[PDB]
């Protein structure tokens, strides 16, 4: 929704909010490195490197969510980060549980987005 | 826990002009009770399903009786979405409560129109063809802007939604306006390894919320 | 058949258990045959035997005071009034090279001078490492693996106080006593067989710490 | 729940002579983060692992970079060993941390010396030779006098041990003296049946406490 409504402004700034959802079975475990990189650097090109900046290190055996919070973005007439998932841990299970899962990752605004300048969609 | 929709507990409509010659019907717990319907099949090939409302309890107890034999109609809802699955079963549904879901055909690139199965499916509900755009040209991924919880297999078998009367009238036909459709859509789709059972149970309990009824036949 | 009561606390303390005047070394002083050294350089080692070794080994780390006793005669017990001279010489001062260096002369290396006539000579060293304590265990580099300089406690270099070769050979049985000893950092007991002197080194034939018997179930050996 | 080790918690070091004149620098969360290792596979057949401090994060982030031109180093330790297992896996490991870990070599019945690899084995850590003599001549069964927490795979996944600085100086070389080393030995060897995951991944996380730095280079 904020994707969409951002198509109808010409700038916009502020912090997003992304949340991961881990849709394994309940018997599943293991852990995934959630990496933030801020706009000026490229992709990490290990789990090492997405270590030393922002990460989040997550469980799925304890939390089946996590929110990351990207501290500000901006656009005008990108400067855009980079959020990387590695895989910190092997996928575990035991037996008779499928070894396959989903992460559904959900986007959000925080409390100090913005938006200026009002311009027609090109999506439509 | 429970999702209150648009933070509006449900109640009976303030004094309107119609209703002050003729006090609307205000049934108790023999038609505001709990209609368990039909229990649905998840699969892994499963694309989900949608119920009109009132259109799921039209032909059932006495509810379908005031609707049928009323002229005008205003009720909240209180729906719980059970599933019974185990802790070896993996999925994730979405539960959206969508007002005015009206339902599109689609075309072959000619069906430009719905029949009556598909905008008024009953209790056993309508099963979606393409969940993707919901059978009504919008996007799955922003249904979250409509009243939602999730059943995420792993945390949480149960969800529960309040949705009050919403319309542009304070009354309304049941038999031919549908207020919302509450939609099932599973996202991640079951998966399960071999002896599990094959199917999760999806039951889907109504009670109405704050019924009332004008103009008896 | 029982012991009813207790035994008290005194001898389970660390002072205690690192007490008593233990021996550390037999130094030789060879004066004759084709040995007419007529001295001795000793490096003061505390661990110079096993057992020792291995109660020291307990700690980690370990300040103490060392007392020290050198009882001398010659081959036949005999202790006439041959003088001799107990250089003790500083960590990172030089050593005698000969009978009649000049480190013999240095007034910076305190000096013993006792008769083999005379009661046994004692001096107490202080505590002398550039640290805080003695490290057993060092897991690091100078700059070999696990070598601490900072353990030298000093040398001890023994001589008769003479002209030409006396041709008597003297045995030097040095005993020290720990005192005021305090210890940091329990560790495990060696359960190996040292192979060298300085290293934890230990054989791949790997001995077990428990005696075997037949079976779990029985209780005889 | 945590294991203090030795009952010190970790501080700044007091007033001293040659700090008195050039204050040593404190750094902050920059510094003071938490590092994830790479996890290890704990399998069937495995002997155990051991890291050095602070040789681990030598080589490593803003920690490695202080480390490295820095003459002086002290901090203390907060690390936490987690494992993921499924309740259908057994097995415990021992997690030591051993102050003034010096790693035996072993020689054949000639390698009296170990090499860097197995003295400083750097952010990757080394695998046990003989986990029952811990590679460095001492029972494994009396390494219990050390800080220590047992991963009972039935009972708890996870250990957290903080250890203080501890040395016979109040400063010392970060790049070629270890203050302490963390083995993770399993005792009770990973047991699971056909289908489950053959691997009980473990990760190291390590926290610096206090850290303090002097003479920059």
């Amino acid at each position: 929704m904020v994707g969409q409504i951002c198509r109808y402004y010409t700038q916009w700034s502020g912090s997003l909010k992304v949340t991961f959802m881990f849709t394994g079975s309940f018997m599943a475990t293991g852990k995934m490195l959630i990496a933030y990189t801020p706009p000026g650097s490229a992709q990490p090109t290990t789990r090492e490197a997405a270590m030393l900046g922002t990460h989040i290190v997550w469980d799925f055996g304890l939390q089946s969510s996590v929110t990351l919070v990207i501290p500000w973005i901006s656009n005008t007439h990108y400067a855009t980060g980079i959020v990387t998932i590695w895989y910190q841990t092997n996928f575990v299970v035991p037996p008779d549980t499928p070894s396959e899962a989903n992460i559904i990752a959900l986007g959000a605004a925080q409390e100090n987005f913005t938006l200026k300048l009002c311009k027609d969609t090109d999506e439509i | 826990n429970i999702v209150l929709s648009y933070g509006e507990w449900p109640g009976y409509c303030p004094s309107t002009d119609a209703t002050a010659v003729d006090k609307p019907t205000r049934p108790d717990v023999s038609v505001n009770r709990f209609y368990t319907l039909s229990t649905k099949s998840w699969k892994t090939e499963s694309t989900g399903w949608y119920w009109k409302f009132p259109d799921v309890l039209n032909d059932t107890g006495v509810f379908g009786q005031n609707a049928q034999f009323h002229y005008l109609y205003r009720s909240g809802f209180c729906m719980h979405v059970q599933c019974n699955a185990s802790k070896f079963h993996q999925g994730a549904l979405l539960v959206v409560v969508i007002p005015e879901f009206v339902v599109a055909a689609s075309s072959p690139a000619q069906g430009l129109y719905p029949d009556f199965a598909h905008t008024n499916p009953g209790k056993e509900g309508q099963v979606f063809r393409d969940p993707y755009v919901l059978d009504a040209g919008i996007p799955l991924s922003q249904a979250l802007v409509f009243p939602h919880q999730w059943i995420n297999l792993r945390t949480n078998n149960c969800a529960t939604i309040i949705m009050p009367y919403v319309n542009a009238l304070p009354f309304d036909s049941a038999l031919n306006h549908s207020n919302f459709g509450l939609a099932v859509i599973p996202i991640s789709p079951l998966k399960y390894c071999n002896g599990a059972t094959t199917e999760v149970p999806i039951t889907l309990t109504i009670a109405p919320l704050n019924s009332e009824f004008s103009g008896l036949r | 058949r029982c012991v009813m009561n207790r035994n008290g606390v005194n001898e389970a303390s660390v002072e205690h258990f690192y007490s008593r005047a233990g021996l550390v070394g037999v130094v030789e002083v060879k004066d004759s045959g084709t040995s007419q050294d007529g001295y001795t350089v000793w490096p003061i080692d505390v661990m110079g035997f096993v057992q020792q070794r291995r109660k020291l080994e307990l700690s980690t780390y370990m300040r103490f005071d060392a007392e020290f006793t050198f009882v001398s005669n010659l081959n036949d017990s005999t202790t006439p009034g041959m003088l001799l001279q107990y250089m003790y010489v500083p960590p990172g001062a030089p050593k005698p090279d000969g009978r009649k260096s000049y480190q013999w002369q240095t007034a910076t290396n305190p000096s013993i001078f006792a008769k083999l006539s005379d009661p046994p000579p004692q001096v107490s060293v202080p505590f002398m490492s550039p640290a805080s304590a003695y490290q057993w265990f060092y897991d690091g580099y100078p700059t070999q693996y696990g070598q601490c300089p900072n353990n030298m406690m000093g040398h001890f270099a023994i001589r008769t106080v003479s002209e030409s070769t006396t041709g008597k050979n003297v045995h030097v049985r040095v005993y020290m006593r720990i005192k005021h000893v305090r210890a940091w950092v329990p560790r495990p007991f060696r359960s190996q067989a040292y192979m060298v002197k300085n290293y934890p080194t230990y054989s791949q034939t790997i001995s077990n710490t428990a005696a075997d018997r037949a079976s779990i179930t029985t209780t005889d050996y």
